[PDB]
C-alpha cells in the first residue's frame, strides 16, 4: 500500500528568466511590459479641446483658423502637426516659452483692453492674407494702426491698460516691419518711428526695419494693480483684448484621431496607453500617469511553479 | 531547487492533475485514486496573487511634456534632456529586469517549499506506520482503504489505530 | 512559511516567553517548565541588527539648491527640473517599497528557518529515543527527569544511555 | 514524557508589507520614512551668516539693509523671505542667475575701482528711498553721476576698471531711466544720452528712456588681466567698488528661527532634518546631505518574526 | 544559515577535498576514503555561473557629453546637471550595494541547500539500514565494503538487500 | 560502518557583504567595480580624428589652426585643451550648442555659397590677428566685406543661398562690431548699419556696436529653403556653408592615442576597458560605459561560506 505526493504540470510551459537561469520553464507566466497601444486619443471623462488646424499661440492673437478656440475651459488641450498660428508673415519672440505656457493651462478667457485712438489714426486695417467671412480681415485680438490719409505722419499717441482682476494677464502686441520705404511712408509717413513699452515688470524699445511685409509679435505678463504703457508714432499692432490663462491642464501633441468612447491617463505621439502593466516600450516621450519606459521587448513574470513534464 | 522536492526527489509533475497544484495519488487493494490538496494549492496561489497586486501597478505621478513633438528646442538643453531620459530609462530597465528575475526565483522556490511542507506534514501524520521510498511516496505497512487514505488527506489519521499491525509488517 | 514551522506545524507562539525568541517546554513526572534558547535567539537578533546597520543610512553627497523657494526661475528649465525631480522621486519610492518588502520577507523566513534548525538539532540528538507528534514536540519513550531535559537543551544528551528503555517502549 | 519547541509572541503586533502579503503581522517593526521635522536652523560647527532682511544681491550693490554684510567669509549663507534687495525701485537684468552665484559662494571681498570725476560732475547723488544713519543716502558700492550745475549738460566721460587679480571679478552698474523729460533735462541736460560698456568679453549700449523713477541694474564678469571701459554722457550709475566671490558654501533658503546649540547636515524651507533614517516625507526641495524624498506616509521594516498569538 | 547544513550541523569544511564542492568520507573494515559528488557540485557552480552571466554586464546605451571639459558651461544649466548626475550616482551606488548584498545572501543559502539536498538524498536511500549521528554522518548497521560505499554515492544502493541484517543489528 | 557528508573549504577565504552581515567569509569572490583606467585613448577599429590645435567651431568658420580639418569623415572626434576657435577677437552666440552639434557628427563637408559683390566692395579684407602662410589673412570659409575707397558708403547689397542638397546645411556669419566711429566710417561709411538675415525657419536683425571684435551667429537651412542676407556694411559673409554628415562620438581629453587598443567608453583621463558593470573613475564619461558608483570595492560571492578546520 502506497500514497504518493506530487504536483501538477502542463504540456506547454512558458520560459522565464530567474537570477540563476535564463531558460527556466514554468507552468504559467504573464507579461509586464506593454508593446501595443490604441491608435486613438481616449478622452472620456475629460473636458477636452482638439485644436485641429489651430496653433495655441493663434488662439491668443485670434488667427482665422482659431476662431472656434478664442475662449474656453478645459483639462486637456490637444495640439496637432502643421498647425496655423500666423495668417500674416512673421513669428513671436520667445515663441516656445509661450506655447508651453498655453499648453500647460486649463483654459483661456479674454478681457477687453478698452483704449481708443485719434481720428487721424485708422485702427481697422485688414489684409488678403488673413481672410474671414469671404472678405479681408485681421487677427481678431489685435488692431493694425495706420494713418487715415496716405502719406500723413502717424500721431504720437500713448495707450495705457491697468490690471484690476486680482490675477496676472497675458498681453500681446505686434511690430510691423515694412517691405519697402514707399510702403512705410504710405502707412506711417516720413517721420522716424519709435515704439516704447513700459511697465513695472517689463521695459523695452522697438523700431521697424525696411526690407509682402511681416509682423513680429512680443508678449509679457501684467501683474495685478500694475499698469503697462504703450507710446508709439507708427508701427505698433496694438491689442484689443488681453488674455487670462486659467489654472492647469494636460497638453498633448499627437497625430492620432479622437475617441470619446473610452478613458485613458497616458498619451504619446501615436495615441493612448491603457495598460495596467507597470512597464512599456512604445515611447520614452509620454504625458500623464504612465507606465515607465524600458529597453525591453518582453519581461515575463512567473505565476506558477517550475514545469517538469512526463 | 532550494527545497529539493519539485524538480528534486519528486521526479516530475502530473499532467493528469487539473483540479489543483499539489495533491495525492494512492494505490491500495481496491485500486487507485487521485485528489488535490486545497490548503497547499491556495497558499501558493494567494502568495502569487499578492505579487501581482504589488507588481502590476503604476505610479500616480503626473508628467507633463518637456520635449516638443513638432517645434525644435535648443541643442544644449535637448542633449541635457536626452541624457537625463536615457539615464532614467537605464535605471528602470535594470530595476525591471532585476525585479522580475528576483520574483521568479522566489515564486519557483516558494512553490517548491509548499510541496515540501505538505510532504513533511504527511510524514509526521503517518509516524511509524510508513516509510519513505525516496521518490515522494510513502509505503504504508498496513491495509489502508479509501477512507484510511481520505483521513491522511483530511489530516484526521490516527497512527495509534494501525501501529501494532504496522511494526509487525515493517520488522517482519 | 518557506520552512514551514512558524505559522506552520507549530500552531502558535508563546506570549509567556519574555526572556527569548525560541525555546523549549517540557512535561515529566517532576512537572512542567519553560526555558529560552540563547544561541538560536541571538542568531536571529544578530541577523536583524545587520539589516538595520545597512538600511538605516543616508548618502554623504552634498546637494545644492536648484529650485528657488522665494522667487521665480526660467519656465523651460524649471519644467525640466520638475520632470527630473518627479522621475527621481518615483525611483526612490519604488526602491524604498521594494527594499522594505523584500527584507520583511527575508526576515520572516529567516526567523522561521532558525526555528526549524533548533527542531532538527533536537530531533537528531534524540535519535531513536523519541518520536515527532507533528505539532513541534517530541514524545520521549523513557523517564526523562529535569536533568535529562537540561541535557537536551544544552546539547549534551547521550542517546545510547536511554536507548534500550526506548526501543522496548516503542516496539510494545 | 514530552519536550516541545516554540517561539515568542505578543498580543498587540504591527502590520508590515512583504513580497506576497500587504497585511502581514510581525512581533515588532521600525519606521524608515521620517515624518517629523525640527523648525530650527541648527548651525553648530558652522561659520554661518544670517542675512536677516538683506537680499543676497543687496550686499554686492550695497543696500542700507545690507550694511553688516558687505564683506565676510562663511561656509553657510541663509536667505529669508521678503528680504529687500533694492531700496530705490527697479530690478537687475539676469537677476536669478546672479543670486545663485552669491548663495553658492563661501565669502565676499571688495576692491576699489578708483574712479574720479571732473568739476562739472557730482558723484554724491543721495535719495529719499535709500536712507541710512537717519538721512538721505544711496547704494554704498555705487555712485549716482549727475551735473553739479542744474541747467548745464553732463560732460563726455570715460572710466576704466582693470582687474589686477588672478581671479575673475564681478562688476555691477545701474542705468537711470527718468520719469519725465523736465527731470531728464535738470540732471543730464538737453543733449542726447548714450552709455557704452566695453571689455574683452562684453559689449552693450544702454540708451535711457522716458511717484519716483527707476534704476535697472546690469552685470558681467571681468576676467584676470582684463579691463572694462564705461563711456557715458549722463545716466550711468557707476560703481565705486567691485566684488569677488570667495570659495564655495551652502546656500539655504528658509524662514525658521536660527539656533547655534545643535548640529545638522540637511535643510529645507520649514527647518532642518536631523534623522538617521534613509527616507523622508517632508519636501522634495532640500539641500545638504539629506535622506531621499519618497511619496509614502510610512514604510515599516520588520524587526521580528511572524506574530502568531494565542 | 537558512538550511542549517553549512556552518550548521556540519561542523566544518574539508580543505583536503580539492576535486569538488560537496562529497563523502567513508569508514569501513577495508579502511578510509574520500570522494566528491559531481551532480551537487555542478548544480551549485551552474547557478553561480548564471548570476555572473546576468550581473557581469554593461548597458549598450550610447551616452554623450553634456559638460565641457575645457570650457565654462552656463551656471544655471551646470547646477542642474550637477544635481541630476549626483542623484543618478546615488541611485546606482545604492542599487549596486543592494544587488551584491542580496545576491551574496542568495549564493550562500543556495550552496547551503545543495548540501542539505544531497544529505536528504542519502538519508532516504539508506532508509532503515542506517541512523543519523547529528553531525552530517550516517552510522550504517551492516558490513558496507568499498563497492557498497560506491553504490551509495552512485545512487544505486538497494536497501532491501541489507534490511534483514541491519534491523537485527539496530534492535540488537 | 560510517559515511560522512561534507563540503570543501580553503585556508585563505575572502570577505564579502551580505544583507545580514558585513564581514561574511566565503571560499571565493570577484570584483564588480572597475577601479583602474588606461591613460590612453583606445582608437582601434575607429576612423578617428585628432583635432590637436583645432577647436570644433574653427572647422566651420575656418581658422588657420583648422586648415587640415575643414572637410572629412569620422566615427570619433577628439578635442584638446586650449584649442583655437577664433584668431580675431570675439565669440559665437550659442557656442556650446554648436560645439556639441559638431561633436555628434560623423563628418563635415563644405558647399560653395557662390556669393558675389559689386566693384565698390572689397571682399578680401584681411587681418594681422589671423596669420596664414606668412602674410595677413582671414577665416577661410568667410569674407570680410568693406568699402573699396576709405570713407565711402557701403552699398545696399543682397545675397541669398539656396539649399540644393537633400540634407540640412549649417550656415555661419559674423557681425563686425568696430572699435570707434572713425573705424566704422572708414570701412562702412557714415550711414546707419542694419544687417538682416531671413529664411522660412530663421529671421533676425543685427546692428553693429561702437574694442574691435567679430561675434558669430548661426542657423540651419532646410533642403530647398533659401536664406537671404540683406546688408550695408558690418556683415562678415560666408563664402562656404557646412553640412554635418551622419553620427559619431565626441571625446574631450588630453590623453595620447593608441591604435592597438579598442574601447567603447572614454573620459578626460583616458579609456575604460572593462566587462564589469560598475566603475569609480569618473561620472563624466562618454560612449557605452559602466555606471559610476561612490565605492572603492564590491565583492560578489562566487562560492559558499568558508568554514575552515
Ligand atoms: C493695413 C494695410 O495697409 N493693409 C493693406 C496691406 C498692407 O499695406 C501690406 O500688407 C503691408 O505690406 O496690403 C494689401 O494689399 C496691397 C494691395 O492692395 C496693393 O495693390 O499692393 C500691395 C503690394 O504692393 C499689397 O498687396 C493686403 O495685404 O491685402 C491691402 C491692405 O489694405
Ligand atoms: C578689413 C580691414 O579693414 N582690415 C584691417 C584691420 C581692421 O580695420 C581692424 O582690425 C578693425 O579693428 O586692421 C589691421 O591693422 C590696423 C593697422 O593697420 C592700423 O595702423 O591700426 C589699426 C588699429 O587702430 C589696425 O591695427 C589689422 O588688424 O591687420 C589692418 C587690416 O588691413
Ligand atoms: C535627442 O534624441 C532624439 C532621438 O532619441 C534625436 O532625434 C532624432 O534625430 C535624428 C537625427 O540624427 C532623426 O533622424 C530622428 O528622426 C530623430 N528622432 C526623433 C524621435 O525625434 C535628437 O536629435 C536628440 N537631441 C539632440 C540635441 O541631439
Ligand atoms: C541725485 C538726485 O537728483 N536725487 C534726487 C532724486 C532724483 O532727482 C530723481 O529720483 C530722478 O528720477 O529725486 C528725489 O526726490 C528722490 O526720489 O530721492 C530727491 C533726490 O535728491
Ligand atoms: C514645478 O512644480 C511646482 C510644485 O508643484 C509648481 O508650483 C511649479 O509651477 C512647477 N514649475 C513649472 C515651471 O511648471
Ligand atoms: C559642478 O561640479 C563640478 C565638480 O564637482 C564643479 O567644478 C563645478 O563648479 C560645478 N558646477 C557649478 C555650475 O557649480
Ligand atoms: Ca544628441
Amino acid at each position: 500500500d502506497k500514497i504518493c505526493l506530487g504536483h501538477h504540470a502542463v504540456a506547454n510551459g512558458t520560459i522565464v528568466k530567474t537570477l540563476t537561469n535564463e531558460q527556466e520553464e514554468v507552468t504559467n507566466a504573464t507579461e509586464t511590459v506593454e508593446s501595443t497601444s490604441l491608435n486613438r486619443l481616449c478622452m472620456k471623462g475629460r473636458n477636452h479641446k482638439d485644436l485641429g488646424n489651430c496653433h495655441p499661440i493663434g488662439m491668443l492673437i485670434g488667427t482665422p483658423a482659431c476662431d472656434l478656440h478664442l475662449t474656453g475651459t478645459w483639462d486637456t488641450l490637444i495640439e496637432r502637426k502643421n498647425a496655423i498660428a500666423y495668417c500674416y508673415p512673421g513669428a513671436t519672440v520667445n515663441e516656445e516659452a509661450l506655447r508651453q505656457k498655453i499648453m500647460e493651462s486649463g483654459g483661456i478667457s479674454k478681457i477687453n483692453t478698452g483704449f481708443t485712438y485719434g481720428s487721424s489714426i485708422n485702427s481697422a486695417g485688414t489684409t488678403k492674407a488673413c481672410m474671414r467671412n469671404g472678405g479681408n480681415s485681421f487677427y481678431a485680438e489685435l488692431k493694425w494702426l495706420v494713418s487715415k490719409n496716405k502719406g500723413q505722419n502717424f500721431p504720437q499717441t500713448t495707450n495705457t491698460y491697468r490690471n484690476a482682476d486680482t490675477a496676472e494677464h497675458l498681453i500681446m502686441w505686434g511690430i510691423h516691419h515694412p517691405s519697402s520705404t514707399q510702403e512705410k511712408n504710405d502707412l506711417y509717413g516720413t517721420q522716424s518711428l519709435s515704439i516704447s513699452v513700459g511697465s513695472s515688470t517689463y521695459k523695452n524699445n522697438f523700431v521697424p526695419v525696411v526690407g509682402l511685409s511681416r509682423i513680429d509679435f512680443h508678449w509679457t505678463l501684467v501683474q495685478p494693480g500694475d499698469k503697462i504703457t504703450f507710446s508709439h508714432n507708427g508701427g505698433l499692432i496694438a491689442p484689443s483684448r488681453v488674455s487670462k490663462l486659467i489654472g492647469r491642464g494636460l497638453g498633448i501633441q499627437s497625430e492620432a484621431p479622437i475617441d470619446n468612447s473610452c478613458e485613458s491617463k497616458c498619451f504619446w505621439r501615436g495615441g493612448s496607453i491603457n495598460t495596467r502593466l507597470p512597464f512599456q516600450n512604445l515611447s520614452p516621450r509620454t504625458v500623464g500617469q504612465c507606465p515607465k519606459y524600458v529597453n525591453k521587448k518582453s519581461l515575463m513574470l512567473a505565476t506558477g511553479m517550475r514545469n517538469v513534464p512526463e | 531547487g532550494l527545497f529539493g522536492a519539485i524538480a528534486g526527489f519528486i521526479e516530475n509533475g502530473w499532467e493528469g492533475m487539473v483540479d489543483g497544484w499539489y495533491g495525492f495519488r494512492h494505490q491500495n487493494a481496491q485500486g487507485t485514486g487521485q485528489a488535490a490538496d486545497y490548503k497547499s494549492t491556495q497558499a501558493a496561489i494567494d502568495q502569487i496573487t499578492g505579487k501581482l497586486n504589488r507588481i502590476i501597478k503604476k505610479t500616480n505621478t503626473e508628467f507633463e511634456s518637456i520635449e516638443s513633438e513638432f517645434s525644435e528646442i535648443d541643442h544644449q538643453i535637448g542633449n541635457v534632456i536626452n541624457w537625463t531620459k536615457d539615464s532614467i530609462t537605464d535605471i528602470w530597465t535594470y530595476q525591471a529586469e532585476l525585479l522580475v528575475a528576483m520574483e521568479n526565483q522566489h515564486t519557483i522556490d516558494m512553490a517548491d517549499s509548499e510541496m515540501l511542507n505538505l510532504y513533511e506534514r504527511v510524514r509526521k501524520q503517518l509516524r511509524q506506520n510508513a516509510e519513505e521510498d525516496g521518490k515522494g511516496c510513502f509505503e504504508i505497512y498496513h491495509a489502508c482503504d479509501d477512507s484510511c487514505m481520505e483521513s491522511i488527506r483530511n489530516n484526521t489519521y490516527d497512527h495509534s489505530q494501525y501501529r501494532e499491525e504496522a511494526l509487525l509488517n515493517r520488522l517482519n
